[PDB]
């Protein structure tokens, strides 16, 4: 039982499932070749005599990615149906991903994606890999969310996300498609876990003393945090915590629902020799300003609740030492109405490590996910950009030429405003 | 030259622009395309649907729903360039019919309709469809009268002249409507 | 000129606005 | 300069237009 | 997939077209012949999108080769990769159209455009999801002007919904070869304003600087600057032809380099350029990459971009390279170049990276301009052809041709209204 | 294809044709008696078995100057119906040949051409040589380029005239023809290189050290222009320029035809050694006021357009320098109307060298045609002499006995003034 399904969708959900999966592989005994010389069945299906075919499926509205992985060293894990593949890709523009272009695979996907849902009798939710600032990853994912919400409704829907940059980006309309998407990660998600990539190239070139670091890093650190996330599935451990209980707890209200995900501790193998990464250590990094993964201040605002996911060798007593630590730290605060706020998940099984990879081989570690108003902030600076574009009305002939109206545009705004301005009430006290 | 916005909105609701009506014909919200005086001033596509549709049927209503008969309303974007195709040839007749009096048609100003280009066509379609009907609903015994306003006079005082002449009679026919609806 | 302007627009806006 | 001239054409302009426009109606409201 | 349908018309973009097959050719693998001969399975991904395969292993380009003149064909096919284009493709006339536009357009080109269009439908057909065209020619002349602008026309009328690139190359007011090079260029940019969905504007001046004063060749020739321009025309497509960790297409870089339909007018340029006794002394990176990209005496057009203002710009990286190095050298670029850029757009660069470096160095970088500095490239343009049309000179061969002075008249208005839209959004 | 006809008319015609013939064969390799032991296709047909034969028509209205080619060392080249001839000669009278005597002879000669151009199957145009000053050349010219205009229409003729002196005139009754003959020169042709004896006396006895020069020397010169104007028919080369490229770029409006062309390097053997005639220097030497092959100033005078023809070893950028430098010189001043005011045509083929010649061997030649104002006074000052013997009514009568009326003679003269003043109102600028 406890079955889960992933989507990876465009180009960056591709890649970061390329990392996901080779993790999960490595985890799991299971050679890329499908063949394992239990706990495997929450991502593996087994098939027949010796052959776990991962629950998940690849799409983009591009061939190149997904070619990539079928001559990839993985080929033979990923059953062909799984790996869908369009033609031309939606070209950095929501409408071609969601009205023209995307029309064409959705039905195909969504077939697949039944039967997927038919192999497993306990499925607990749904995965999204994406990005919001590309075409596909934005459009095709809106389109395939909203689809998705409708067919099997109370299904736990989490998306993992690569949330624009303040100021690294790599495309102009960025900006413009970041919002629009905004429009369905309100209605058709339960946790968005939003991920920035600067925030991680400051945490490479920080921790890991990685000078140029390429997107595999990252892939391979948000991959570590989607593990953390579902090793309460898939192992056994002294405290687990599944999706549900998870989302009771992190989620106070139903439109607030972005938590921001952190992971500790990143060192590279040298200075490990050195560090004695004691569980209070982790657990206050977790709590510190540069170990974000996106780019934000928890100091800027109160959190609302945090979720623990401790990992490997890890007690309760030490657990409760460092919790009340933390509570005794004035430089976090948190919000009144939220008089305990820590949920804790301790899991026997320590971190795997990839060979190749930055990150050491350490004994305990921790996933820490806190619901905090200060991604407001992000938002707000999005935002702005937008309001500068859309003053003049630039490349809004791509998307109105493309299906779109310029109602859409109005209405996404003021949706995200509503929905910051939904944050700073629910942070205030009484 | 902001009156060109201006005269253009006024001869506008001179066509008798209603705003509700006019964007209930193209079955979308009026919420979404604002109406009025700066609604060119910036790529808008919708209200250019609207009102270009509208001074097209004020002046031709049999040809109109011809030439506009596979592509109004154009929601779609394949029906669209006949919608763009049908209204550019249009109105490059007209321009060639009139010549100087008129800006040069050009396709690229129906890609994105804003700016002042684009409400420089707009204001000599609206003088256009204004005189077209001058010519027509003028009596027969007044048709000069259009041509009187077609000789492009250049002194100040005639026009001035000109000017009182319309608005007395302006006033005088204001006041016999009165006469005639109260009588 | 600009007064003859004046109240030619006023009362061209203000009989448009009747019924 | 030619910006006066030609609000001054445009206001007669309306001025002709609406008249004939509200004439051809009072002759046909009278009748 | 994503095929490109290649055409060529007049000398120049003859020439042009026959080095960037050389180049190409050399890229996938292929032998004068045909015949793949790579080391790499990835050269033959990918093929397609420029080689039709014949029977027996050979690949054909897809690319239409056309001219008023058949001196030209016969070059064309004598030469090195010349034996690789179909032979049904090379549609020339008799006479050639003698520097005139009228007669491309209206007179001879508009009895030879029917076959030029026969050929084109016949290899569209034959692909199996095009994505668009590539017409390589010239604005001065007769055949490759008014020729190219009448099979634009007929092409965008054919297949409204793909893309439309052209590497025309602009007349430059110091290197002049033609008398009547203004009327030429003036009335094929009225048609260009409408007809393409993205024209790289190349320079034959801006070139020779580029060789004289980079590369310090003593004695240049055209074969030089037909292979920067090559090396531009590869280096745009080689994401579709090419994995890497960032793709790009025509479309993608058509919607982000383009704010508003008409202003689609961009300046190419190509890093490194290093001469042989200067090869040493460099060190191939990122950061000198960019630099040397973003430099103003490297650009491919005879436009300053300190005049302007850079509406947007797309580098297209090739070779092993980081996203953090790429991504921190455009914001470097952007925040201490502040004032050439626009205010109104933030992040103004596209990026992209392919993972296959040109053949022979380890990486590279393709640059593409929008700029509100191409607008001088038109002024010049303007200035000229009215110093002579004022007086109506040279007039007459045009007339007699079937042209008109109306038609005169409108290209010029097009053009001044081009250029007030440029220097309206330059602020 | 690209054959040109090239009708050699009159006594002058004829010998300035012996040259270019004799060039022409040296320089494709045919041998003296046809024989080749392409390019010849455009001014020989192959006939036969390796047999070649000029596509030319030799005329004269006197046998001895045609008697003599068929009896020279070409006479086994022109088959003989090209060579044809009547008895009499027009006795230096315009009225002869282009009435009396050319009727009887015209058809002849335009059977042979019709027959010639049946031939072809990608004519460009004719080439008519032949003199101003006799009675042949003037007359019978005149009346075969009336028909060969009704006939052929669009095709462009060329005429290479010579035209009398300021100083030497070998006749006396001489500017009357030269000044009947401007009645259809305006009309029915379109391109006139008119070239003076006394320039190319001039330049013999100056450049290539020639102390008393004869014909043979002038024909010589004519020769290599013409040859250097057909180089990018026959040879291929880096800027291609066909005729009509030619006309397109040279002629501003239809009645300024009038080029005055120039060549460049002319040396002799023995000074070819310490010069090194580079490009630069061939395309100075080609705007030198002493240079020119007609009388004239070309400092009295503003240029309209003028082409550049390069042959042999000639790159692109040095043109381009040498062009850029003529510019920037103050004497040499153009039109305003015409601000880019230069063609180049570039070709590989280096000129050849005739044996016996007076002209060394050089690498590189240039051939300029320049339309300039100042040919006007060339027409001023033979006008002038026509202005004087009309005064007397001198010669007159022997016009008048044969078929001519005065009032043509006025016609001409007044043609001839409307000709200068439009070339003086084309030159001033707005
Ligand atoms: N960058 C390059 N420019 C060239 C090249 N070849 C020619 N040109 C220049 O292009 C300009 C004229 O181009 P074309 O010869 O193609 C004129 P076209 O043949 O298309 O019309 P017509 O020849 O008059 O029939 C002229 O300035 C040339 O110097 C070349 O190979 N590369
Ligand atoms: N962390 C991370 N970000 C990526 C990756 N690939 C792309 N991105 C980022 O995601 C955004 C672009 O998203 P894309 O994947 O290129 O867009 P798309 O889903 O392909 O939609 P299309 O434009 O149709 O291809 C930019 O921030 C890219 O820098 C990746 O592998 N890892
Ligand atoms: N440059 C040059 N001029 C020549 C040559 N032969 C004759 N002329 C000149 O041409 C002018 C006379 O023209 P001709 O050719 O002799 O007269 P024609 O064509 O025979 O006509 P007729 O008088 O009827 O015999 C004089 O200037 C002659 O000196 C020549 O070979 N070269
Ligand atoms: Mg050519
Ligand atoms: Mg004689």
């Amino acid at each position: 039982m406890r079955e889960c399904i992933s989507i990876h969708v465009g180009q960056a959900g591709v890649q970061i499932g390329n990392a996901c999966w080779e993790l999960y592989c490595l985890e799991h005994g299971i050679q890329p070749d499908g063949q394992m010389p239990d706990s495997f069945n929450t991502f593996f299906s087994e098939t027949g005599a010796g052959k776990h075919v991962p629950r998940a499926v690849f799409v983009d509205l591009e061939p190149t990615v997904i070619d990539e992985v079928r001559t990839g060293t993985y080929r033979q894990l990923f059953h062909p149906e799984q790996l869908i593949t369009g033609k031309e890709d939606a070209a950095n523009n929501y409408a071609r991903g969601h009205y023209t272009i995307g029309k064409e695979i959705i039905d195909l996907v969504l077939d697949r994606i039944r039967k997927l849902a038919d192999q497993c009798t306990g499925l607990q939710g749904f995965l999204v890999f994406h990005s919001f600032g590309g075409g596909t990853g934005s459009g095709f994912t809106s389109l395939l969310m909203e689809r998705l919400s409708v067919d099997y409704g109370k299904k736990s829907k989490l998306e993992f996300s690569i949330y624009p940059a303040p100021q690294v980006s790599t495309a102009v309309v960025e900006p413009y498609n970041s919002i629009l998407t905004t429009h369905t990660t309100l209605e058709h998600s339960d946790c968005a876990f939003m991920v920035d990539n600067e925030a991680i190239y400051d945490i490479c070139r920080r921790n890991l003393d990685i000078e140029r670091p390429t997107y595999t890093n990252l892939n391979r650190l948000i991959s570590q945090i989607v593990s953390s996330i579902t090793a309460s599935l898939r192992f056994d451990g002294a405290l687990n915590v599944d999706l549900t209980e998870f989302q009771t707890n992190l989620v106070p209200y139903p439109r607030i629902h972005f938590p921001l995900a952190t992971y500790a501790p990143v060192i590279s193998a040298e200075k490990a020799y050195h560090e004695q990464l004691s569980v209070a250590e982790i657990t206050n990094a977790c709590f510190e300003p540069a170990n974000q993964m996106v780019k934000c201040d928890p100091r800027h605002g109160k959190y609302m609740a945090c979720c623990l996911l401790y990992r490997g060798d890890v007690v309760p007593k030490d657990v409760n030492a460092a919790i009340a630590t933390i509570k005794t730290k004035r430089s976090i605060q948190f919000v009144d109405w939220c008089p305990t706020g820590f949920k804790v998940g301790i899991n026997y099984q320590p971190p795997t490590v990839v060979p190749g990879g930055d990150l050491a081989k350490v004994q305990r570690a921790v996933c820490m996910l806190s619901n905090t108003t200060a991604i407001a902030e992000a938002w707000a600076r999005l935002d702005h950009k937008f309001d500068l574009m859309y003053a003049k009305r630039a490349f809004v002939h791509w998307y109105v030429g493309e299906g779109m109206e310029e109602g859409e545009f109005s209405e996404a705004r003021e949706d995200m405003a509503a929905l910051e301005k939904d944050y700073e009430e629910v942070g205030v006290d009484s | 030259l902001a009156w060109q916005r201006e005269h253009m909105w006024l001869a506008l609701q001179g066509l008798g622009f209603e705003s509700g009506a006019e964007a209930a014909n193209a079955g979308k919200t009026l919420v979404h395309v604002t109406f009025g005086v700066n609604m060119f001033d910036k790529p808008n596509k919708d209200a250019f649907y609207v009102v270009f549709h509208f001074l097209f049927g004020k002046l031709d209503n049999v040809r109109c729903k011809e030439v506009f008969r596979y592509c109004w309303p154009p929601l779609d974007k394949k029906r669209d360039a006949e919608f763009r195709k049908a209204c550019c040839e249009w109105l490059k007749k007209i321009s060639d019919e009139v010549g100087a009096g008129f800006p040069q048609v050009v396709a690229s100003i129906f890609l994105s309709p804003g700016g002042p280009k684009f409400v420089h066509l707009l204001y000599h379609f609206a003088r256009y469809v204004m005189l077209q009907h001058i010519k027509r609903d003028a009596d027969a015994g007044n048709v000069f009268i259009s041509e009187a306003l077609q000789s492009k006079i250049q002194d100040p005082q005639k026009a001035l002249a000109r000017n009182k002449l319309a608005r007395q009679k302006y006033l005088k026919v204001l006041q016999k409507e009165n006469l005639v609806i109260e009588e | 000129v600009v007064t003859c302007i004046r109240e030619n627009e006023e009362l061209l806006k203000e009989l448009f606005s009747s019924p | 300069p030619e910006d006066m001239v030609e609000m001054i054409e445009s206001q007669t302009l309306l001025l002709t237009y609406l008249t004939i426009k509200m004439q051809k109606n009072l002759f046909r409201l009278e009748e | 997939m994503r095929e490109i349908v290649h055409i060529q018309a007049g000398q120049c973009g003859n020439q042009i077209g026959a080095k960037f097959w050389e180049v190409i050719s050399d890229e996938h693998g292929i032998d004068p012949t045909g015949s793949y001969h790579g080391d790499s399975d990835l050269q033959l991904e990918r093929i397609n999108v420029y080689y039709n395969e014949a029977t027996g292993n050979k690949y054909v380009p897809r690319a239409i080769l056309v001219d008023l003149e058949p001196g030209t064909m016969d070059s064309v096919r004598s030469g090195p990769f010349g034996q690789i284009f179909r032979p049904d493709n090379f549609v020339f006339g008799q006479s050639g159209a003698g520097n005139n536009w009228a007669k491309g357009h209206y007179t001879e080109g508009a009895e030879l455009v029917d076959s030029v269009l026969d050929v084109v439908r016949k290899e569209s057909e034959s692909c199996d999801c095009l994505q668009g065209f590539q017409l390589t020619h010239s604005l001065g002349g007769g055949t490759g002007s008014g020729m190219g602008t009448l099979l634009i026309s007929k092409i965008r009328e054919e297949y409204p919904d793909r893309i439309m690139n052209t590497f025309s190359v602009m007349p430059s007011p110091k290197v002049s070869d033609t008398v009547v090079e203004p009327y030429n260029a003036t009335l094929s940019v009225h048609q260009l304003v409408e007809n393409t969905d993205e024209t790289y504007c190349i320079d034959n001046e801006a070139l020779y600087d580029i060789c004289f004063r980079t590369l310090k060749l003593t004695t240049p020739t055209y074969g030089d600057l037909n292979h920067l321009v090559s090396a531009t025309m590869s280096g745009v497509t080689t994401c579709l032809r090419f994995p890497g960790q960032l793709n790009a297409d025509l479309r993608k870089l058509a919607v982000n380099m383009v704010p508003f339909p008409r202003l689609h007018f961009f300046m190419p340029g190509f890093a490194p350029l290093t001469s042989r006794g200067s090869q040493q002394y460099r060190a191939l990176t990122v950061p000198e990459l960019t630099q040397q990209m973003f430099d103003s005496k490297n650009m491919m057009a005879a436009c300053d971009p300190r005049h302007g203002r850079y509406l947007t710009v797309a580098a297209i990286f090739r070779g092993r390279m980081s996203m953090k190095e790429v991504d921190e050298q455009m914001l470097n670029v952007q925040n201490k170049n502040s004032s050439y850029f626009v205010e109104w757009i933030p992040n103004n660069v596209k990026t992209a990276v392919c993972d296959i470096p040109p053949r022979g160095l380890k990486m590279s970088a393709t640059f593409i301009g929008n700029s509100t500095a191409i607008q001088e490239l038109f002024k010049r343009i303007s200035e000229q052809f009215t110093a002579m049309f004022r007086r109506k000179a040279f007039l007459h061969w045009y007339t007699g041709e079937g042209m008109d002075e109306m038609e005169f008249t409108e290209a010029e208005s097009n053009m001044n209204d081009l250029v007030s839209e440029y220097q309206q959004y330059q602020d």
